[PDB]
């Protein structure tokens, strides 16, 4: 029995190989009394006295001590198994420096003792769920967004592209914007309370101009939330605005280009002869794309940039939020998987330099 | 509303905190600046707006379910925001709009149509009109500090009075059941004062009081069964009543309601639905920012019998007159009802 | 801070509920599904309260609903702590997760109330893992299944124990 | 009296969405300072390579 | 056998560890001519004293004063010698860490205690009713304090404090009483007045509408013996004198109600545990012993908080004495006496070994 | 003659502009008589309520920055035109202030009752933070005004602002004011009512300063009294304080004496710093400037010098730049930006917005 953990900016999920979705959903949070640590769910309903901190900013560590605490919840708390009974499946970032992988290494066997231990591209495994090995993932979670063209089972570094704007910076200018309504959130436990509402009232308009005119001339858009303490917020246009901030990064002050340009410009570093293949198969993965109207708006946007002649097709299936996760299952459960394993007696005696190769 | 404009009807019976998500007659493309019930309709209201337009609703009898954005006829006539509706008296489905053009309509909800136009009556802006005993004459406040008494149907100025009161503040004017005009405005010297105008002699004034130094306009509130006029300020925290009576000085002071906080707007309840058994006389609704206050004004009784003087017959839900027939000239009094059958 | 400890007794059992081995089918049988911890005679410790137990394999041949018949369990007028296995389904996962409960009627002595509420926070640090606590204080804070589900996942859970709410 | 009467003084403009305008033109390289446009209400003339 | 003083604004309560209830209830004052009395010997002369209260406000000002309350406490009321048993103290929320220690250096050099603790009153009052989340809302004598508790600890940025209590109510129900035609103006009829407040006052559900009850009948009034054998009937005032709780208009005092100092203080707490806070509103000290206080707390308050929460207000019949009672069954368990102060770590580090001790 | 209105939290600052300092400065109060009149005006704004306030209940029509009533806020401007200043509104154009990343719908209000209530002929809002970097002659520095009601940190580069680097900090004045009643009752005195804030309000502006070093001057105080200063109530009766002058601004730097979860003033100037380009960093290192009441404490800018150095990497130059008249920042700054020649291009007639609303006053402005 094979474990697959999919370790993200804000949600870590956890599983077994061959189950279908994660069985352990919980946010990569480490809170700490502010009146003797608090890691996941049993931070996320202490919040109220709590400093909730992310162990991860922008797909960096920023402290190990808190991350081993996400491992060893997953391990003992929400999985409820022996890391050292179970071959553990990674997941890591497209371009992960090879120091970050060594410490995820080095801390699964020497802390965790599990026996075989493999480390997977994110952006590879997203396309495993889909069933494709060619097409154009771009996997945008909580912290980095990333563009990541496939062909034929071949990846091209040259052409991945990074996108510092994700999830935890549309929760941060929510907050912003919401205190142009009256609404102030501030603490971190705010923090998630903003990020609940950008999850279930947040939408993608296909024109933006247009969306701002009935918005301001009717009162068909706005909704209603309640927060944790009775008190109910209603929220017009800032349903449609945060998200704007995918396509228009100039709305937080970054000079980069949006998601849309981000991933043309993917395209437009990979070869010629490819780049027709690659509009078919545009395949979205990560939290940050399960905005309702997000594919019609991707489609749209990438039409007008791409040629005439080429077919864009925006892949966006039911269940992309988890796509990393239920490709890294599928993984670990085919029979041609077994020789990428790699051995805690085998990594003792070597180090990090097999894990630095047999991966990608 | 988040975006054009809203107005929120309720039933009388949900007290209590209101659903933020309540449904509301959202059908205005800009803010809703006036509304009004029909008096002989208890379901139907106007509402005038910054979109230019008037238009007039259907409510169910059990109030809104589900956001109400269509409405029954959609009033179009004026170039400027709507920011005054007066429904008429005693003449069926007759309707008075007058906008920031400068131009008083009367219109006809029945037939959408437009029964007058007048547009070269008034040279700046209008702050309120309200209508005579019968709907006969209308009494209307301009900004160049003059009160017209202006007849619709022939299009004619009865009576006007320049120079009523000298501030530059804006200022009202009602009529009476009597046929006088009452009318609140500003000194020279930015005091409040009242005054009561008499149409067929509007040399000066039979009374001038002078209230305070504060700041808003009055909004009077008149009840013609019992001749007192509930003066309301805007931002004021007080209510002021006066009585009407034809000895000298005409406007006597009764008391003074006095409140800690100041009030946003001002809702007066007609006779047909006051608690009749307990000489309640008058009730309020006071607008705060975020909550509305019902006030309730009696009459000190010892006896708990029904009050015969308090209480005589009054305008009913019922129509004299309809719209061809007041049109062509016809004049009648309201249906006078009696309020002893509301006795509990 | 009423400084009583926690019997090993009382963590062993917590470390072999919490974290699950790979066991034949008749070790899962033997598996914990509720369990009751009381003060002992001397009130220093929490001790395991003997025989009032639920096992996963009572669960589906004598036990119909394991959360109704713990509720049973718990006494009318003695405050308890219970450790619950609840599995629940959520709109988009199954999940298997440990509830922490206090037990703390109002008919309950006062002195019982007291000693259990004073030491309540330092029992719980010793059973690091818990995510969901249920302070039940009366009967019908602790008998409906859906004030279960509620703690649970809010309005997210659509099933317990395999059983729609 | 304090500002100048105007009616054109809150003029602001404003660029046609992207779906409206005229790609891939080969826009004319010629160092002379013409207008190097010409419009009317029924066709768009554009001087190229 | 330890000792649990209870130093409350107007009475102290003293007993010993595992016993139901205090052995001595006494007034905390200080007698001086207009040569030191304290405690009821200082009530019993009446007007020829002046009286003081040190702890006026539940914070010590006057630390010779409560000097002589303790000395008074061991030896005339607890009939015990200080240095053969530990003493658990309280103290009011709120209370300076200067305060702390001075009461430490006084137990430890004047006294001579074997040991010492010291614990918030709030706290033990919320450990008695079974919970460790809650709002205490502790309405004493000179004082009435809004505590949210979060796990045991005390938030400090959100406790409220109202300078409207027993003491308040007594003077109103003596100066309602005179419309009436009675006088009770001297120090000893003060007394008989808090006799009649505690045994016919209540709280009524509607202010208004229980006005109209009493002035169209006479079904509500009561009649008192005074200690002479007159007797005096009361009857609106029954009433009246604890609605200044929620009116403090009543009294002169711009401060809101007992009820909106609850909800305010709830509101300064974060966000996510204001629910809990809602359901777990507990009552204690002895202004909160009328009858029909709880149901108008649950009235008032579901007012002003959002409709879709449950408001809950816990009032125990224990609850004159549960800041006594949680303290003294917190000093008979063995496992707490470990948790005493030691004159031998007094001796080390000095009176500032309470802050990391007893928090 | 146009006028400069720059309404705060807690304070009012009128004039006109040229001048070197405001002609009104008068405190942002309503009160409203909270007894029973005996013997035989239901609200009284400024220093006319200040005077009276033993018999009235103080409200402060703006909390935190965002108004609570409009009704008294218009009760403000009014006292500002006819009883401060003493000009008719309808004949001078007025000049006004806002907070940085103020809601449009706030903005709409304020512009809205001016042309339409008062009527003056022409009208402009600009961004409190620019006219501060106005007054010290500056076009490159970070701004961290501190108020009555909230706290702003705005870096603004060569005369182009950074929307995205504005942080804020809900701990002001007031919240100061409020920090120092909970301590004072520490020491026996007890104030509770609205005007018994005024009083600890005025004790803050006297006795109260800022430690450079928090630990020490508690060691100091708790062992000489050297440190205690007295103060006369207005009934006459003298307090002493001790530690309470240097604890109360203490929460400006420790937001965790008030509960607060957020950082402290140093740091969130160092955040907003760090949130603007690499580039731009030394300039608003060295181009430091404070504004409003609540950065008048003596060794304030000591202070903060040392505690964003200790942020600060060692080979940056840290500059506090305190002008003595710091607290009148925003509206010297508003006096020069309405004499300028270049600003009568930015007026916004009282005709034009009747014919285009408030879309002509969310451009032409910032
Ligand atoms: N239904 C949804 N709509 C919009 N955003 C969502 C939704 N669900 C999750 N998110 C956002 O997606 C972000 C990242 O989710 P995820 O893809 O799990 O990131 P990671 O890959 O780092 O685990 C979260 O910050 C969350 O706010
Ligand atoms: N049965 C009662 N009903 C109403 N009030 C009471 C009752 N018993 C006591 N009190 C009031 O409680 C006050 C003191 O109670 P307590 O909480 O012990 O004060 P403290 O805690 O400040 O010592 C007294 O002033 C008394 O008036
Ligand atoms: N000399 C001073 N020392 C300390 N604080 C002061 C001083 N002067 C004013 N303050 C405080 O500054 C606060 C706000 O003043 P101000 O800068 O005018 O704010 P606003 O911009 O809101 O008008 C006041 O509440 C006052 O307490
Ligand atoms: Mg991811
Ligand atoms: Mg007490
Ligand atoms: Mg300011």
């Amino acid at each position: 029995a094979a474990l697959v953990v999919d370790n993200g900016s804000g949600m870590c999920k956890a599983g077994f190989a061959g189950d279908d979705a994660p069985r352990a959903v919980f946010p990569s949070i480490v809170g700490r009394p502010r009146h003797d640590s608090y890691v996941g769910d049993e931070a996320q309903s202490k919040r109220g006295i709590l400093t909730l901190k992310y162990p991860i900013e922008h797909g960096i560590v920023t402290n190990w001590d808190d991350m081993e605490k996400i491992w060893h919840h997953t391990f003992y708390n929400e999985l409820r198994v022996a890391p050292e009974e179970h071959p553990v499946l990674l997941t890591e970032a497209p371009l992960n420096p090879k120091a970050n992988r060594e410490k995820m290494t080095q801390i699964m066997f020497e802390t965790f003792n599990t026996p075989a231990m493999y480390v997977a591209i994110q952006a590879v495994l997203s396309l495993y769920a889909s069933g494709r090995t060619t097409g154009i993932v771009m996997d945008s979670g909580d912290g980095v967004t990333h563009t990541v063209p496939i062909y034929e089972g071949y990846a091209l570094p040259h052409a991945i592209l990074r996108l510092d704007l994700a999830g935890r910076d549309l929760t941060d200018y929510l907050m912003k914007i919401l205190t142009e309504r009256g609404y102030s959130f501030t603490t971190t436990a705010e923090r998630e309370i903003v990020r609940d509402i950008k999850e279930k009232l947040c939408y993608v308009a296909l024109d933006f101009e247009q969306e701002m005119a009935t918005a301001a001339s009717s009162s068909s858009l706005e909704k209603s939330y309640e927060l944790p303490d009775g008190q109910v917020i209603t929220i017009g246009n800032e349903r449609f605005r945060c998200p704007e901030a995918l396509f228009q990064p100039s709305f937080l002050g970054m000079e980069s280009a949006g998601i849309h340009e981000t991933t043309f410009n993917s395209i437009m570093k990979c070869d010629v002869d490819i780049r027709k293949d690659l509009y078919a198969n545009t395949v979205l993965s990560g939290g940050t794309t399960m905005y309702p109207g997000i594919a019609d708006r991707m489609q749209k946007e990438i039409t007008a940039l791409a040629p005439s002649t080429m077919k864009i097709k925006i892949i966006a299936p039911p269940e992309r939020k988890y796509s990393v996760w239920i490709g890294g299952s599928i993984l670990a459960s085919l029979s041609t998987f077994q020789q990428m394993w790699i051995s805690k007696q085998e990594y003792d005696e070597s180090g990090p330099s097999i894990v630095h190769r047999k991966c990608f | 509303a988040s975006g054009g404009g809203a107005f929120l009807v309720l039933p009388l019976s949900k007290t209590g905190r209101i659903d933020k998500a309540y449904p509301t007659v959202c059908g205005h493309t800009g803010p809703v600046l006036d509304i009004d019930w029909c008096p002989h309709n208890d379901e139907v209201i106007a509402s005038g707006s910054e979109d230019c337009t008037v238009m007039v609703w259907q409510i169910p009898e059990n109030g809104l379910t589900s956001p109400l954005t269509e409405p029954v006829v959609v009033l179009e006539g004026h170039t400027k925001r709507v920011g005054i509706i007066a429904w008429h008296p005693t003449a069926r489905n007759v309707l008075l709009s007058a906008g920031c053009d400068n131009v008083v309509l009367i219109w006809n909800v029945g037939t959408a149509e437009e029964l007058y136009r007048l547009d070269s009556l008034h040279p700046d802006l209008i702050y309120n009109v309200s209508w005579n005993h019968n709907g006969s004459l209308f009494c209307s406040a301009c900004k160049d500090k003059s009160v017209r008494i202006i007849d619709p149907r022939r299009g004619t100025l009865v009576a006007e009075r320049e120079k009523a009161h000298e501030g530059a503040r804006p200022m009202r004017a009602i009529f009476l059941a009597d046929g006088k005009v009452f009318t609140t405005g500003f000194s020279r010297m930015s005091e409040r004062q009242l005054a009561l105008w008499d149409p067929e002699n509007l040399e000066e004034p039979m009374a001038l009081q002078e209230l305070d130094s504060s700041n808003g306009a009055l909004l009077p509130f008149y009840d013609p069964d019992t001749s007192v006029v509930y003066v309301c300020g805007k931002g004021d925290s007080s209510i002021r009543y006066f009585e009407i009576t034809e000895e000298p000085p005409y406007i006597h002071f009764l008391n003074t309601f006095t409140s800690k906080e100041p009030q946003r707007g001002m809702g007066s309840m007609p006779k047909r639905g006051l608690e009749v058994s307990k000489c309640e006389i008058a009730r309020f609704y006071k607008l705060h920012e975020r909550k509305c206050e019902p006030i309730v004004m009696t009459v000190p009784r010892k006896s708990d019998l029904f009050q015969d003087d308090l209480y005589p017959d009054t305008a009913g839900p019922e129509a004299a007159l309809e719209a061809e027939e007041w049109v062509s000239g016809r004049d009648a009094d309201p249906i006078l009802i009696s309020l002893r059958e509301a006795y509990v | 801070a009423s400084g009583v400890a926690v019997s090993d007794g009382v963590i062993k059992v917590f470390n072999d509920m919490k974290v699950r081995k790979s066991s034949t089918p008749e070790e899962v049988k033997k598996r914990k599904k509720a369990v009751l911890f009381c003060l002992s005679e001397d009130k220093k410790n929490i001790i395991l309260e003997e025989g009032k137990e639920i096992l996963v394999g009572d669960v589906g041949q004598t036990v119909d609903d394991p959360y109704a018949t713990f509720v049973k369990m718990l006494p009318d007028k003695d405050c308890r702590y219970a450790l619950y296995d609840a599995t629940y389904e959520t709109k988009e996962s199954k999940k298997e997760d440990l509830v922490f409960i206090f037990w703390a009627p109002e008919s309950a002595p006062l002195k019982s109330k007291m000693i259990y509420a004073s030491s309540k926070d330092a029992i719980k640090k010793k059973l690091t893992g818990i995510k969901h606590e249920l302070q039940a204080n009366c009967y019908e804070e602790v008998k409906d299944r859906c004030t279960l589900a509620e703690k649970l996942g809010g309005s997210a859970v659509i099933s317990l124990e395999g059983k729609p709410l | 009296k304090v500002v100048r009467q105007s009616k054109f003084r809150h003029v602001f403009g404003q660029p046609v969405k992207n779906d409206q305008c005229y790609e891939d033109i080969r826009v004319s390289r010629v160092t002379w300072d013409s207008t190097f446009c010409a419009v009317n209400p029924k066709f768009l003339a554009v001087i190229v390579e």
